[PDB]
C-alpha cells in the first residue's frame, strides 16, 4: 500500500546523500567546539530566544528530519551519560570519518569494508591513549587536585564568575553519595 | 568570507585542462595499455598506444594544456623513454592540488613544499637504485 | 565440440580467466544456430542435440555414444559427417578462429575515440 | 463510443510476462545487500515518522507492502517461508527473481513460458535429489560431545565481531541458554535484556525471567527477597 | 466544416463508413475476447493474475471467473458470453470451446466478407456445417459409458475435466469426486451438482483431502455435545449477546450494585431463553455472528448442541435442506419454523474437527468434498475443478456418448465437413470450408499453449486421418511435437459437451453476424 | 602540522593546541586534561555511528497520494 | 511495581498464572508459582527473577558492554546464533553453507543439461547460473571480489570440491563444512522449492485483468 | 580542454564499436551456408547486386564505421590466405564482441577478457588437431 | 594502480599490497604484467634507467610548479 511517491535511491548516490546530511550537522557544531565555539541562536517552538554553545542543548533543539541526522542526534544523546564533555568532539569527527570516506568510495571501497577499517584503526587509538595517560588520584584519596582541574573546565560556561566554589561543591556530592575506595559513583 | 574577486577559476580552468590530457592518456601505460582510436579530419582512422603520438595527433589548443604536451616532448629528448608516465603525474600532481587549493593554502607554498618532495625523492630513487 | 571442452577447460585455470574461455565457448554455438535458423529448422534444438552427441563423446570413450556428429541442413537431424560426406579444410577452422579472435582483441582493446 | 474495455486495462502476451519480471526483481534489490550476517541494514520509515533499521529480509518485506501483483507473489511465498521456518525468505526472493532474470532473454527470443515452466520443475527434484544423496548426518562425529560442536557452530556467527576476544564466553551463553529449554524450542521464548556499562563477560545468563526494576520506591529492609 | 462524418444522424455513436467495415469492428471486439481466453485452453494453459473488485489477487485459468471479472461492455462480445452462460446450462464444460470456435468464425468471416461474399450467405453456409457436423458427430463416438458405477470407470473418463483446471493432481481428484459421484448415481434419475458439495479447509496439502457424507461444516462444535440425533434444529441469524427490547424497554443504571443486578437478571434472562430452547424439543442451536460465553454454558447445561456458522452461504445451505429458517430475533422459541434431520455429530478428519449432518434414518442423497489446501487461492481453483468435473459426469445421465479429445475430433469433423463443401456447388461452399478451418483453431490453441509449432500438428493431425487412423489427438509433451492416439491415452470428451458448444458458437456468431450497427437509444 | 611536528622532532611527549592565546603549548602545563574513558568513549561512538550509517544504503518511505 | 507487560506476559507463560488489571478477581485461578525465587545485584541495580517455574519454558540473558552498540550489534548476532544451535540439534542433516552447496548443483545442473538434448538444456543450465546469486551477494555484501572468488570457487568444485564455499571472515575459499558452517539440508530443500513454485507463478502467467474499480 | 576536435570515452565506446560489429554481422548472417537468402546491394547510381555469397557481400558492404572497416580488412587476410570462411569469421567475432561487452559491465577487464580468448584458441586449436582424418 | 587496472587486477590492493611489501621488503617489488600478478620484478628482468624516473619528477614538478604560479592570463594584440 502507499507504493506510489516511495523514497528510492540507492548506491553510491544514497551513500554520498547519506554523507551529505551528517556533513550538515556536523559543520554546524564544527564551530562551537572548544571555548572559544562560536554560540547558536535557538529560537524555541513558544516564541523564545536563547544563545549558547552546548553541543547537546544544540542537538536536542536540532529537530532535522532527515533521518541519519536523527540517528546524529540519538548517539549524543547516550554520550552525555557517559563522557559529557565532548558532545561536540563526537559530532565533530563523525562528519570528519564521512567526509573522508567519501573520497575512498570514488576509489571504488565498500562501506563495509570501510567500517572494518575504522573498527581495527579505532582499536589502534584507543590502545595509544592508555600508554600516554597520567593518573592523578593513584593509591591515595586526596580532594585538592579534584576541584583544581575540574575548575579549569567551567571557566569556560557563565559559572566563571564564581568558577570556584562550584568545583568544592561538585566534589563533597560525589564524596557524600559514593566513596572513593569502591569507585563506583551514582 | 567574502572572496569577491576569483583568479582561483583559472586555476580550476587550467588543472582541468590539465587533467582532461592525463586522464586521456592514462589508459595507454604498459605493455598491457588499452589502444585508442585516432581519426584524422580528411577520414582516414588509425589505432595507437603510444602516448608520444597520441598527444600530437590531439590539436591541443588550451595554454596549460599545451605545457604538457610540450612537457612530453622534453622527456624524448632527455630521456626518451617515460613519455606517457610524465603526463599522467602531473595531471595527478594538479588533481591532488585541487583538494589543497579548496583548504586554502596558496600556490606558492604549494610550489616551494613540492620542490622538497623532489628533493627528497631523487635521494630515495638514487639510493636504492642498482649500480 | 569446442562448446564442451572449452567449458571443461575454463574450470581448470580460474584466474579472471573462467569467464572469457565460457563466453568464448558458448559464442562457436552461433554457428550451427545460424546455419540452422537459415535452414528453416529450430535452432535451439538442433545446437542442444550436437552439444549432447558431443559432451556424451567426452564423458566416455564407448562406441554407443555417438561421434563427430555434425548438422544436416535438409532433413533438419544432426548427422555423422564422416558418412554423409560434409568435410571442410583444417585451415578454415583454424585461421576463422585465430582471425576472429584477433579482431574481437583489437577492438576490445578500444576504450577511447578522438576525431579531428 | 462503444469500446470494450472503458476502463479495464489489461495487456498480454510477451510484454506482461517481462513486464512482471523486472518487478520481480525491484524486490530482489531491496533485499540484496542484506544477505548474510554482515549485509547491509535497510532504514523504512512509516506514516508517523518512527524509524524502523533491520537487516532481516522477512521483516524488511513485512513493512513494504508493495501493490504491484507480480511482486505480491513473491512476498506472500516468502512471508509463508518466514512463518514456517523463519529464515531464507532473502534465498528464495533472490533465487525466484534470478531463475526469472535467466530465461528473460529467451522469453524474448519467442520461447513458450510452458516449456521454462518444465525445466524449472524438473531442475528443482534433481536438486533436491542431489542434496539429500550428497548431504551428511551429524550426531556425535568424532566422540565429541553435542555441547562442543555447537560451541564451535555459534562462535561461527560471532567470528571477527564486537566481542571476538571473549566470543568464548558468550559462546557457551547460546548452548545454556537452549539447552534450558525444554524439546519444544522457539527463538521468542529466550528473552534478552540490555545493561549499558561493564565489561562484556559479565553479560549475565538469568534462567527465568528479568527485568530492570526501576522500582525505586520506600519498603527496604521489609518485604523478603526470598520465597519457597 | 464539410464534410463531416458520413452515416452518423443518431446520438452521434461511432458509425463506422462503408470503407471503415462496422461489421468488420464488431468482429474484431469478439477476436480480442479469444485471445484473453485461447491461452487457457487446454491442459497447460496459462493462469491469468486477476484482479478482483475487491483488489484481491488470484490466479487461476477457468474461462467462467475470467470473464466474470472482465467487464465485457461491448455488446457483440456479450452475445458469446451469454453463449458461455448458456453452455453452463445443458453442460458444466466446454466453456472456451464457444469463445475460441465462435472467434474463428467470425475471424474467418471477415476473408469471406472482404472477398465480397455477403453477410447472408456466410450465415447459410455456417447453419448448413452446423447440422452436417450434427450428423456426423455420432459417427465420431468412439466409446461409451458401461453405467456400472464402478468408480475405476468414473475416475478413469472424469480425467480428461479434471486437467487443464488442475493439472497434475488429476489422479486424486478423480478418485474423490468418483467416490462422491457414485455415491448417489443409484439414486436414478434424481442426479445434480448441488448434492455433491464443497468444503474448503485450510491444510497441508491437496493430497489430505477426502469424501464425507451429509453437509459438513468446516466450523468444529463450539458446544460440549459430542453427538445429538435431534430432529428440530433451531437456526438463529442474530448472535448470543446483550438482549435488547423492540420495545421502549428504557434501562436506568446509577449506583454499582444496580449495575450487578441488571447484568445478573440478564444472564437469569438468558438462562430462561436457552430453557425455552430445550421447552420446544430441539437440542440444537445455530449462530450466525460471536457466542456469548454464559450462553455458551446454558448450551452445555441443557446439552443442547451449539453450532456456529459465520458464512451467509453455509447458512442458506441448511435452509433449503433441512428446512430451518433463520429469525431476526435472539432465541424465539418457534418450533413450527425450524429444522428436520436424521443425525447430527462431530467427526475428526484430517486433524480438524468439522461439524456434520448425516442422514442415517433417510435414505441420503447428498454428499460433500471435504479439499485441504494451504492457500485458500488454490483451494477455491480447485474447486472450479470439482464442478467442472461433476457436472461431466451429471451429462453422462443422460445417453452415454464419448467421443475423442485432444483436438481429434475438430480434425475429423472439419475434414468431413470440407469434403462436403467441395462437392456441394454454389456460394455456400465458402462459408461450409472456413467453418472446417475454424475447428483447426482448437487444436491450434492446444499447440501454441504447449510450446509447438501449431502447422505441424495440423499437417500430422490430417495425414493420420487421411490414413484413416481416426481417435489421434495431440500429444502433449514439450519436447515431442507429434502426436497419439486419445482412445489408448484415455483421453476422451463429451458428446453432448461438443453438441451443444457448436450449436451455441454457431448460433453466437450468427447473431454477431446478423448486426450491421450498433444504435444508442433512451427510455 | 607545527604542534605534530612538535611531538616528534621537538619532543616525543604529546603536546596540544593554545586555544586561550595562553602562554605557549604543551596543556599539562596549562592544566587542561580531560578523561580517559572520556576519549575512549569520544572515538568509539563516533566509529560506531560511522559504520552504522555506512551499512545504510536504502531509506525507504511510503509518500501521499 | 514498574514491571514491563512483556515481562510480566513472559512470567506469565513461565509461571502459568494470569495478568488480572482489576484487584477484584485476583484468586488463585490467577495467581502463579515458582520454585526459587531471589533478587539479585547484577551491576549494582536489583533484578527480580522467579527460577525454576512450573512453565519454565523461557529464559533471559542480560548483556553487558561499554555502549548500546555493542549489545545492539551482539544482540543481532545471538538471535542467529540461538537459531543455529536450535537447528543443529533438529535436523541432523545438513549442508555447507556459504553458497557451497548452491555451486555444487549448478555443476551437477550443467553437467546434466548436456546430456539432455531440446530446449531443456539452455533452461537447466540458465537454472544452473541463477545459483550463482546467492555466492555471489555474500562477495559484493562483504566487500569481496566476486570475479576472483567465483572463479576460484567454481573451479574447486570442478577439481572434485562439495562444501567449499565463501568465507565472509577472510577474503578466499574455505571448506564451510570443516569450517562448521552448517544450514538444514530440509530447510535448503524448501528454499528452492519455494523458489521455483514463486518463479512458475509468474512464468505461468501470460495476462493480467483488473476490473474497473 | 579545448581541441580542434572532438574526444568521447568511457564503456560506451565499446558498445558503439560493438553494435557495429554486431550490425556488420546481421548483414551477412542469414546468407551463411548453402542455403543462404540473397541480398541487394543498392550502390550510388542506383544498380542493385543480388548474391548471397558472403566474401561478395564485404567486398562491397560500404559502412563508414572504423570498427567496420577492421572486419572488412579482415576478410581481405581471411580471403588471401585461405579463399573461404569469412563469413563465420564476421559472425564469431561479433558475438565475442557482444559476450565480452557483458562481461565489461560485470567489472571484468578487457585485458582479462583478452587472455581468455588467447588461450581459448590455443587449446581450440589442439583439440581441433587431435580429432582430425588425414587425407 | 594504472598498470594494475591495465593487466586486470584491482588497482587498489595491488598497490595496497605492494606498499606492505615495500614497507617490509625493497623496491624489486612491482607490477608483472607478462604473468598478471605481482612479483618481485628484479627476478623477471624488467628494469629502467634512473634518469627516466628521476627527469620525470623533475621536469613534472617544473610544469606543476609554472601552472600553479599561472594566475591570469591577458589576451595581447
Ligand atoms: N582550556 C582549554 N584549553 C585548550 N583546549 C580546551 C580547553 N577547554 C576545552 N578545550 C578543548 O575543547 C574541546 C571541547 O571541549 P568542551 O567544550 O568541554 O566539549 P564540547 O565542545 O563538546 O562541549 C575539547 O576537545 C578540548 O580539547
Ligand atoms: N614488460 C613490462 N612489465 C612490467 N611493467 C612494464 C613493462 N614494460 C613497461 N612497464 C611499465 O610501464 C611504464 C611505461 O613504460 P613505457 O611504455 O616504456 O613508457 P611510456 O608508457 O611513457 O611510453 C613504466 O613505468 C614501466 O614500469
Ligand atoms: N558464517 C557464515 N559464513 C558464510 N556464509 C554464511 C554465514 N552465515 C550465514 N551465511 C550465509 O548467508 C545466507 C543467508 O543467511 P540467513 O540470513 O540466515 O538467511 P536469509 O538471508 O534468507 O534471512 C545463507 O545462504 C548462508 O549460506
Ligand atoms: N491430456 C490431454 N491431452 C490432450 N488434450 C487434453 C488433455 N486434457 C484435456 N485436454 C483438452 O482440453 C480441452 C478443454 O478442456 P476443459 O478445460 O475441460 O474445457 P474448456 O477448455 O472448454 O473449459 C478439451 O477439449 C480436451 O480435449
Ligand atoms: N554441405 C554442407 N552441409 C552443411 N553445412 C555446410 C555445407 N557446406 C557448407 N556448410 C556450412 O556453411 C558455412 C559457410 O561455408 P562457406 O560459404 O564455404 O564459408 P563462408 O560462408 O565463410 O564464405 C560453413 O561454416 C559450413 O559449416
Amino acid at each position: 500500500k502507499d507504493q506510489d511517491r516511495k523514497s528510492r535511491l540507492m548506491g553510491l548516490e544514497a551513500l554520498k546523500s547519506h554523507i551529505m546530511a551528517a556533513k550538515a550537522v556536523a559543520n554546524t557544531m564544527r564551530t562551537s567546539l572548544g571555548p572559544n565555539g562560536l554560540d547558536k541562536m535557538m529560537v524555541d517552538k513558544d516564541g523564545d530566544v536563547t544563545v549558547t554553545n552546548d553541543g547537546a542543548t544544540i542537538l536536542s533543539m536540532m529537530d532535522v528530519d532527515h533521518q541519519i541526522a536523527k540517528l546524529m542526534v540519538e548517539l549524543s544523546k547516550s554520550q552525555d551519560d557517559e563522557i559529557g564533555d565532548g558532545t561536540t568532539g563526537v559530532v565533530v569527527l563523525a562528519g570528519a570519518l564521512l567526509e573522508e570516506a567519501e573520497q575512498l568510495l570514488d576509489r571504488g571501497i565498500h562501506p563495509i569494508r570501510i567500517a572494518d577499517g575504522y573498527e581495527q584503526a579505532a582499536r589502534v587509538a584507543i590502545e595509544h591513549l592508555d600508554k600516554i595517560s597520567d593518573s592523578v588520584l593513584v593509591d591515595i584519596k586526596d580532594t585538592e587536585p579534584l576541584i583544581q582541574t575540574a575548575k579549569t573546565t567551567l571557566g569556560s560556561k557563565v559559572v566563571n564568575s564564581c568558577h570556584r566554589q562550584m568545583a568544592e561543591i561538585a566534589v563533597n556530592a560525589v564524596l557524600t553519595v559514593a566513596d572513593m575506595e569502591r569507585r563506583d559513583v551514582d | 568570507y567574502q572572496d569577491r574577486d576569483k583568479p582561483a577559476q583559472i586555476r580550476f580552468s587550467n588543472i582541468s585542462a590539465a587533467k582532461a590530457v592525463a586522464d586521456a592518456i592514462r589508459t595507454s601505460l604498459g605493455p598491457k595499455g588499452m589502444d585508442k582510436m585516432i581519426q584524422d579530419g580528411k577520414g582516414d582512422v588509425t589505432i595507437t598506444n603510444d602516448g608520444a603520438t597520441i598527444l600530437k595527433q590531439m590539436q591541443v589548443l588550451h595554454p596549460a594544456a599545451r605545457m604538457l604536451v610540450e612537457l612530453s616532448k622534453a622527456q624524448d629528448i632527455e630521456a626518451g623513454d617515460g613519455t606517457t608516465s610524465v603526463v599522467i603525474i602531473a595531471g595527478s600532481l594538479l588533481d591532488s592540488c585541487t583538494k589543497l587549493l579548496q583548504k586554502g593554502i596558496h600556490p606558492t607554498i604549494i610550489s616551494e613544499s613540492f620542490q622538497k618532495a623532489l628533493e627528497k625523492g631523487i635521494e630515495i630513487l638514487t639510493d636504492m637504485s642498482r649500480p | 565440440a569446442l562448446s564442451i571442452y572449452l567449458e571443461n577447460y575454463a574450470t581448470s585455470m580460474g584466474s579472471r580467466e573462467q569467464l572469457a574461455i565460457a563466453e568464448f565457448a558458448r559464442s562457436l554455438l552461433v554457428i550451427p544456430n545460424t546455419l540452422a535458423v537459415n535452414a528453416a529448422q529450430d535452432s535451439t534444438d538442433l545446437v542442444a542435440k550436437l552439444r549432447a552427441f558431443h559432451n556424451e563423446a567426452q564423458v566416455n570413450p564407448e562406441r554407443k555414444n555417438l561421434k563427430w556428429i555434425g548438422l544436416d541442413l535438409s532433413n533438419g537431424k544432426p548427422r555423422d559427417n564422416k558418412q554423409a560426406g560434409v568435410f571442410e579444410p583444417t585451415i578454415v577452422k583454424v585461421k576463422s578462429l585465430k582471425f576472429a579472435t584477433e579482431a574481437a582483441i583489437t577492438i576490445l582493446r578500444i576504450d577511447d575515440l578522438i576525431k579531428l | 463510443v462503444i469500446l470494450l474495455k472503458e476502463g479495464t486495462d489489461s495487456s498480454q502476451g510477451i510484454p506482461q510476462l517481462v513486464s512482471n519480471i523486472s518487478a520481480c526483481q525491484v524486490i530482489a534489490e531491496a533485499v540484496r545487500t542484506t544477505l548474510g550476517p554482515r549485509g547491509m541494514d535497510k532504514l523504512i520509515v512509516d506514516g508517523r515518522g518512527k524509524a524502523t533499521i533491520s537487516n532481516d529480509g522477512a521483516t524488511i518485506l513485512k513493512l513494504l507492502d508493495v501493490v504491484h501483483p507480480a511482486a505480491k507473489t513473491l512476498v506472500d511465498i516468502a512471508k509463508s517461508q518466514d512463518a514456517e521456518v523463519g529464515d531464507g525468505t532473502t534465498s528464495v526472493t533472490l533465487l525466484a527473481a534470478e531463475f526469472l532474470k535467466q530465461v528473460k532473454p529467451y522469453v524474448e527470443e519467442g520461447l513458450h513460458p510452458q516449456i521454462i515452466i518444465r525445466a524449472f520443475r524438473t531442475a528443482t527434484q534433481l536438486a533436491v535429489n542431489k542434496i539429500k544423496e550428497i548431504a551428511v548426518t551429524v550426531k556425535k562425529a568424532d566422540k565429541v560431545e553435542q555441547r562442543k560442536l555447537l560451541e564451535k557452530c555459534a562462535m561461527t556467527a560471532l567470528s571477527s565481531k564486537l566481542i571476538s576476544q571473549q566470543k568464548a564466553f558468550f559462546a557457551k551463553m547460546v548452548v545454556d541458554a537452549v539447552m534450558m529449554l525444554d524439546d519444544l524450542l522457539q527463538l521468542k521464548m529466550i528473552g534478552i535484556k540490555k545493561v549499558q556499562g561493564g565489561a562484556l563477560e559479565d553479560s549475565q545468563l538469568v534462567a527465568g525471567v528479568a527485568f530492570k526494576k526501576t522500582f525505586s520506591y520506600a519498603g527496604f529492609e521489609m518485604q523478603p527477597k526470598k520465597y519457597h | 466544416k464539410a464534410p463531416g462524418f458520413a452515416q452518423m444522424l443518431k446520438e452521434g455513436a461511432k458509425h463506422f463508413s462503408g470503407l471503415e467495415e462496422a461489421v468488420y469492428r464488431n468482429i474484431q471486439a469478439c477476436k480480442e475476447l479469444a485471445q484473453t481466453t485461447r491461452t487457457a485452453y487446454g491442459p497447460n494453459g496459462m493462469n491469468k493474475m486477476v484482479i478482483n473488485h475487491l483488489e484481491k489477487l488470484f490466479v487461476t485459468n477457468d474461462a467462467a471467473t475470467i470473464l466474470r471479472e472482465l467487464e465485457v461492455q461491448h455488446p457483440a462480445a456479450k452475445m458469446i458470453v451469454m453463449a458461455s452462460h448458456m453452455q453452463e446450462q445443458e453442460v458444466g464444460d466446454g466453456t472456451n470451446f464457444v469463445l475460441v470456435f465462435a472467434g474463428a468464425l467470425l475471424e474467418l468471416a471477415e476473408e469471406l466478407l472482404r472477398i465480397g461474399l455477403s453477410v447472408s450467405e456466410v450465415i447459410e453456409g455456417y447453419e448448413i456445417a452446423c447440422r452436417k457436423a450434427h450428423e456426423i458427430l455420432p459417427n465420431l463416438v468412439c466409446c461409451s459409458a458401461k453405467n456400472l458405477r464402478d468408480i475405476d470407470e468414473v475416475s478413469s473418463l472424469l480425467r480428461t475435466s479434471i486437467m487443464s483446471k488442475q493439472y497434475g493432481n488429476e489422479v486424486f481428484l478423480a478418485k474423490l469426486i468418483a467416490q462422491a459421484c457414485v455415491s448417489i448415481f443409484p439414486d436414478s434419475g434424481h442426479f445434480n451438482v448441488d448434492n455433491i458439495r464443497v468444503c474448503k479447509i485450510l491444510g497441508s496439502g491437496i493430497s489430505s483431502s477426502s469424501v464425507l457424507h451429509g453437509m459438513v461444516f468446516k466450523k468444529e462444535t463450539e458446544g460440549d455435545v459430542t453427538s445429538v440425533k435431534d430432529a428440530k434444529i433451531a437456526v438463529y441469524s442474530c448472535p448470543f449477546d446483550g438482549m435488547i427490547t423492540e420495545t421502549k424497554g428504557t434501562v436506568l443504571i446509577k449506583t454499582a450494585e444496580e449495575l450487578m443486578n441488571f447484568s445478573k437478571g440478564e444472564e437469569n434472562l438468558m438462562d430462561a431463553q436457552v430453557k425455552a430452547i430445550a421447552d420446544t424439543g430441539a437440542n440444537v442451536v445455530v449462530t450466525g455472528g460471536k457466542v456469548a460465553d454464559m450462553a455458551l454454558h446454558y448450551a452445555n447445561k441443557y446439552n443442547i448442541m451449539l453450532v456456529r456458522l459465520n458464512s451467509k452461504w453455509d447458512l442458506r445451505r441448511l435452509c433449503k435442506t433441512v428446512g430451518a429458517t433463520a429469525l431476526p430475533r435472539l432465541t424465539p422459541p418457534v418450533l413450527e419454523e425450524m429444522g428436520h434431520c436424521d443425525s447430527v455429530y462431530l467427526s475428526e478428519v484430517g486433524d480438524t474437527q468439522v461439524v456434520v449432518f448425516k442422514h442415517e434414518k433417510e435414505d441420503g442423497a447428498i454428499s460433500t468434498i471435504v479439499l485441504r489446501g494451504s492457500t485458500d487461492n488454490l483451494m477455491d481453483d480447485i474447486e472450479r475443478a470439482v464442478d467442472d468435473g461433476v457436472n461431466t459426469f451429471k451429462v453422462l445421465t443422460r445417453d452415454k456418448r464419448l467421443v475423442p479429445g485432444g483436438g481429434a475430433t475438430e480434425i475429423e469433423l472439419a475434414k468431413q465437413i470440407t469434403s462436403y463443401g467441395e462437392t456441394c456447388p454454389g456460394l455456400e461452399q465458402y462459408a461450409i470450408k472456413k467453418f472446417a478451418e475454424a475447428f483447426e483453431a482448437i487444436p491450434r490453441a492446444l499447440a501454441e499453449n504447449s510450446g509447438v509449432k501449431a502447422n505441424e500438428v495440423i499437417s500430422k493431425l490430417y495425414a493420420v486421418h487421411q490414413e484413416g487412423n481416426k481417435n489421434v489427438g495431440l500429444d502433449i509433451e514439450a519436447e515431442v511435437p507429434a502426436v497419439k492416439d486419445m482412445l489408448e491415452a484415455g483421453i476422451l470428451d463429451t458428446y453432448l459437451g461438443k453438441y451443444w458448444a457448436i450449436k451455441l458458437a454457431t448460433n453466437a456468431a450468427v447473431t454477431v453476424l446478423r448486426v450491421d450497427q450498433i444504435i444508442m437509444a433512451k427510455p | 602540522t607545527e604542534v605534530r611536528a612538535r611531538q616528534v622532532k621537538e619532543m616525543n611527549p604529546a603536546l596540544g593546541i593554545d586555544c586561550l592565546h595562553k602562554g605557549t603549548n604543551d596543556m599539562k602545563q596549562q592544566h587542561v586534561i580531560e578523561t580517559l574513558i572520556g576519549k575512549k568513549q569520544q572515538i568509539s561512538l563516533a566509529t560506531q555511528m560511522v559504520r552504522m550509517i555506512l551499512k545504510i544504503d536504502d531509506i525507504r518511505k511510503p509518500g501521499e497520494s | 511495581g514498574r514491571v514491563p507487560e512483556e515481562d510480566l506476559k513472559r512470567t506469565m507463560m513461565a509461571c502459568g498464572g494470569s495478568i488480572q488489571t482489576s484487584v477484584n478477581a485476583l484468586s488463585a485461578d490467577v495467581l502463579g508459582r515458582c520454585q526459587v525465587f531471589e533478587e539479585t545485584q547484577i551491576g549494582g541495580e536489583r533484578y527480580n527473577f522467579f527460577t525454576g517455574c512450573p512453565k519454565a519454558k523461557t529464559c533471559t540473558f542480560i548483556l553487558r558492554g561499554g555502549a548500546e552498540q555493542f549489545m545492539e550489534e551482539t544482540e543481532r548476532s545471538l538471535h542467529d546464533a540461538i537459531m543455529i544451535v536450535r537447528r543443529a540439534i533438529k535436523n541432523d542433516s545438513v549442508v555447507a553453507g556459504g553458497g557451497a552447496i548452491e555451486m555444487e548443483l549448478s555443476k551437477y545442473l550443467r553437467d546434466y543439461s548436456r546430456t539432455i538434448p531440446g530446449k531443456q538444456q539452455l533452461l537447466i543450465g540458465a537454472y544452473a547460473k541463477a545459483l550463482e546469486i546467492i555466492p555471489r551477494q555474500l562477495c559484493d555484501n562483504a566487500g569481496f571480489d566476486a570475479t576472483n572468488i567465483l572463479n576460484k570457487l567454481r573451479a574447486r568444485h570442478a577439481q572434485g570440491g562439495t562444501w567449499y564455499g565463501v568465507d565472509i571472515n577472510n577474503e578466499d575459499i574455505a571448506d564451510n563444512f570443516e569450517a562448521f558452517v552448517w544450514e538444514p539440508a530440509m530447510v535448503r530443500i524448501n528454499a528452492l522449492t519455494a523458489a521455483s513454485e514463486a518463479a512458475c507463478l509468474i512464468v505461468s502467467v501470460d495476462e493480467t485483468i483488473k476490473n474497473p474499480r | 580542454l579545448s581541441v580542434f576536435g572532438d574526444r568521447s570515452t568511457g564503456e560506451t565506446i565499446r558498445s558503439q564499436n560493438v553494435m557495429a560489429a554486431a550490425s556488420i554481422a546481421n548483414i551477412v548472417k542469414s546468407s551463411l551456408g548453402p542455403v543462404g537468402l540473397d541480398k541487394m546491394l543498392v550502390d550510388d547510381i542506383g544498380d542493385v547486386t543480388i548474391t548471397n555469397d558472403g566474401a561478395t557481400i564485404l567486398k562491397l558492404l560500404e559502412v563508414e564505421h572504423p570498427a567496420a572497416k577492421v572486419l572488412c580488412e579482415l576478410a581481405d587476410l581471411q580471403d588471401k590466405e585461405v579463399g573461404d570462411g569469412t563469413t563465420s569469421v564476421v559472425i564469431i567475432a561479433a558475438e565475442l564482441l557482444k559476450n565480452a561487452d557483458e562481461l565489461v559491465k560485470q567489472k571484468i577487464h578487457p585485458t582479462s577478457v583478452i587472455s581468455g580468448y588467447r588461450l581459448a584458441c590455443k587449446e581450440a586449436v589442439r583439440y581441433i588437431n587431435e580429432n582430425l582424418i588425414v587425407n | 594502480s594504472t598498470l594494475a587496472e591495465n593487466a586486470g587486477l584491482n588497482p587498489i590492493s595491488t598497490v595496497t599490497e605492494l606498499r606492505n611489501r615495500h614497507a617490509q621488503g625493497e623496491k624489486t617489488a612491482g607490477i608483472n604484467v607478462r604473468k598478471g600478478g605481482i612479483s618481485n620484478i628484479l627476478e623477471e628482468l624488467v628494469v629502467q634507467p634512473l634518469l627516466v624516473s628521476v627527469s620525470a619528477l623533475t621536469l613534472a614538478t617544473e610544469t606543476v610548479r609554472s601552472i600553479l604560479k599561472i594566475d591570469d592570463v591577458v589576451n595581447t594584440r
